[PDB]
C-alpha cells in the first residue's frame, strides 16, 4: 500500500510559537497531490494546503507548507489559542490496495500559564428525586492544566465507582478546560445522609478546594 | 455556491444494511472532480472510505478495508451520490463526510459536507430527561455563579444544549456526552453568570434531541431557601 | 481495464535536424503522471505531469537532434497503477 505518517502525534506549544508538522510517505508521491487538513473538535474537516505548498481560500496566511517526494511540513508562523486542532495529511496519488489516504493526524495543544480552577457543586433537583436517582454535581471551571483530581465524599466517606467526569475541550480564547464529576446515587442513599462534599486538588490550588452541600438545608 | 447534504444517518442493527445520499446541491466550474466517503469514529482518526469519479467512466475506488462491505454508486437523475454499507458491525459506528475534489485542485477536497452520525446497536431511540443545576444561596463564589441544566438518559447522540434561546453564549461550557453503564448518554451544560443577575436575568437552557423529536425548556432558578 | 494511451508526435513522426517536434500522449482525465519509454535506455527517458485537463501531457524537443531518434512508448499512470504501453512511435531523424 502507501502509508502516511505524521509526527508528531500529540504536541503542546505555546501561543506566537512556529510549530512544524512533518509528513512522511512510504513511497515518493508527486507533491501536487499532497494537501493539509484542520479539524477543529466535532466540526468537518477543512483544506488548509494542497498541492503541498498552496494556500487555500479564507486560510489564515500564518499557514504554510513545503516539502517533496516522501517527506512534507506544515507550518504554524504564530500559533494562536484557536489553532487547537487535529491536523491531517492526504494524498490522491495512488488508491487501491490503500489502507488510508490520510495520516494518523497531529494533535495541537496549547500550553498556557497555569489557572486555577472555579469550583462549583449542585444538588439533586426534586424533579430527579421522583425518578428515584440522584445526580450531584460538581464543576470545574477554566483551569489549566487538564489534570486534575475530583474526589466525593459522602458524609466523610471516600467513594469510588459511582462518578463520571467529562472533560471540555480546550477554549478557543483563553486555552482553558472546564470538567464535570457527576455523582450518580439512588434516593435511598442519598437520603440516607446529610452532606455532600467535592474535594478538589489541582496544580494552581497551594491547598485542596471543597465544596460541600448539607442535604435538604441550606 | 456549490453544497454537499447528506442523509441516511441513524441508528441500525448490527449485521444490518445502509444507505447514505450526498446530494450535491448547484454546482459551479468542475466538470472533473471526485466525490470522497470519511468517517470519523469516536476519538479516533480520519477513515477514508472512497471516492467515485464524475466523468461517465464513474470509477470507483475503495480503501482496503471498505472492499466488498461498502459500495459507492451515483444517480445522475438525482445529483446524488450513495454509499452503500452492508453487514455492519459496532466498530463501524462513526460520523460520516462527503467531499469533493476538484482536477484543478489536484483532487483536494476543498468541499466538505456537515457529518451524518451512523449509529450501529441494537438499542432503541430514547429523549433525555432535562433536570436543572440551581445555584444554591451560597455556590456564589464571590460574584460569579454557576448553573445549568443535567440533561440525562438519551440514545443516540447528539443533543444540542442553547441558553436563552442562543442569547446567553459568554461563560456557557457544555461537556462532551459520556456513556453510563446503562449504554445511555449524560450531560451538562453549565454557564457562569454575576450573582447580580439572579434576581434580574431569567436563565432557560434549550435542549434538542433530534433523533427522538424531545424539545425542551428547562428554566433554571435559584432554589428559594 | 486501463484503456491504453494514444502515442504521436507533431508536425510528424520524422524530422529533420535542428527543428521542433512535439511528442503527445492521451490517457484518461484522472492520469496522475505520464511517462514516456525508449527502447535501448534506461527507463525511464521522460516523465511529465499532467495537462489539464489530465487526459494528455506534452513532451517537447525543441532542436531535433541524432539522440531523441529512435522508438517511444508512452505509459500514463492511474490512481491504481501504470497502464499497457502505447503503440510505438519510431522518430526518424533527416
Amino acid at each position: 500500500d502507501i502509508q502516511m505518517t505524521q509526527s508528531p502525534s500529540s504536541l503542546s506549544a505555546s501561543v506566537g510559537d512556529r510549530v512544524t508538522i512533518t509528513c512522511q510517505a512510504s513511497e515518493s508521491i508527486n507533491s501536487i497531490y499532497l494537501a493539509w487538513y484542520q479539524q477543529k473538535p466535532g466540526k468537518a474537516p477543512k483544506l488548509l494546503i494542497y498541492r503541498a505548498s498552496t494556500l487555500a481560500s479564507g486560510v489564515p496566511s500564518r499557514f504554510s507548507g513545503s516539502g517533496s517526494g516522501t517527506d512534507f511540513t506544515l507550518t504554524i508562523s504564530s500559533l494562536q489559542p484557536e489553532d487547537f486542532a487535529t491536523y491531517y495529511c492526504q494524498q490522491s496519488y495512488d488508491w487501491g490496495d490503500v489502507e488510508n489516504t490520510f495520516g494518523g493526524g497531529t494533535k495541537v495543544e496549547i500550553k498556557r500559564t497555569v489557572a486555577a480552577p472555579s469550583v462549583f457543586i449542585f444538588p439533586p433537583s426534586d424533579e430527579q428525586l421522583k425518578s428515584g436517582t440522584a445526580s450531584v454535581v460538581c464543576l470545574l471551571n477554566n483551569f489549566y492544566p487538564r489534570e486534575a483530581k475530583v474526589q466525593w465524599k459522602v458524609d466523610n466517606a471516600l467513594q469510588s465507582g459511582n462518578s463520571q467526569e467529562s472533560v471540555t475541550e480546550q477554549d478557543s480564547k483563553d486555552s482553558t478546560y472546564s470538567l464535570s464529576s457527576t455523582l450518580t446515587l439512588s434516593k435511598a442513599d442519598y437520603e440516607k445522609h446529610k452532606v455532600y462534599a467535592c474535594e478538589v486538588t489541582h496544580q494552581g490550588l497551594s491547598s485542596p478546594v471543597t465544596k460541600s452541600f448539607n442535604r435538604g438545608e441550606c | 455556491e456549490v453544497q454537499l447534504l447528506e442523509s441516511g444517518g441513524g441508528l441500525v442493527q448490527p449485521g444490518g444494511s445502509l444507505r447514505l445520499s450526498c446530494a450535491a446541491s448547484g454546482i459551479d466550474f468542475s466538470n472533473h472532480y471526485y466525490m470522497y466517503w470519511v468517517r470519523q469514529a469516536p476519538g479516533k482518526g480520519l477513515e477514508w472510505i472512497g471516492s467515485i469519479f464524475s466523468g461517465d467512466s464513474a470509477s470507483t475506488y475503495y480503501a482496503d478495508s471498505a472492499k466488498g462491505r461498502f459500495t459507492i454508486s451515483r444517480d445522475n437523475s438525482k445529483n446524488t451520490l450513495y454509499l452503500q454499507m452492508n453487514s455492519l458491525r459496532a466498530e463501524d459506528t462513526a460520523v460520516y463526510y462527503c467531499a469533493r475534489g476538484m482536477s484543478t485542485n489536484d483532487w483536494a477536497s476543498d468541499l466538505w459536507g456537515q457529518g451524518t452520525l451512523v449509529t450501529v446497536s441494537s438499542a432503541s431511540t430514547k429523549g433525555p430527561s432535562v433536570f436543572p443545576l440551581a445555584p444554591s444561596s451560597k455556590s456564589t463564589s464571590g460574584g460569579t455563579a454557576a448553573l445549568g441544566c443535567l440533561v440525562k438518559d438519551y440514545f443516540p447522540e447528539p443533543v444540542t444544549v442553547s441558553w436563552n434561546s442562543g442569547a446567553l453564549t459568554s461563560g456557557v461550557h457544555t461537556f462532551p456526552a459520556v456513556l453510563q453503564s446503562s449504554g445511555l448518554y449524560s450531560l451538562s451544560s453549565v454557564v457562569t453568570v454575576p450573582s447580580s443577575s439572579l434576581g434580574t436575568q431569567t436563565y432557560i437552557c434549550n435542549v434538542n434531541h433530534k433523533p427522538s423529536n424531545t424539545k425542551v425548556d428547562k428554566k433554571v432558578e435559584p432554589k428559594s431557601c | 481495464p486501463l484503456p491504453k494511451p494514444t502515442l504521436w508526435a507533431e508536425p510528424g513522426s520524422v524530422i529533420s535536424w535542428g527543428n521542433s517536434v512535439t511528442i503527445w500522449c492521451q490517457g484518461t482525465l484522472e492520469a496522475r503522471e505520464y511517462r514516456l519509454d525508449k527502447e535501448e535506455s534506461p527507463a525511464p527517458w521522460d516523465r511529465q505531469n499532467p495537462l489539464e485537463p489530465k487526459n494528455k501531457a506534452r513532451f517537447s524537443i525543441p532542436s531535433m537532434t541524432e539522440d531523441y531518434a529512435g522508438r517511444y512508448r508512452c505509459y500514463y499512470r492511474s490512481p491504481v497503477g501504470w497502464s499497457q504501453p502505447s503503440d510505438p512511435l519510431e522518430l526518424v531523424m533527416t
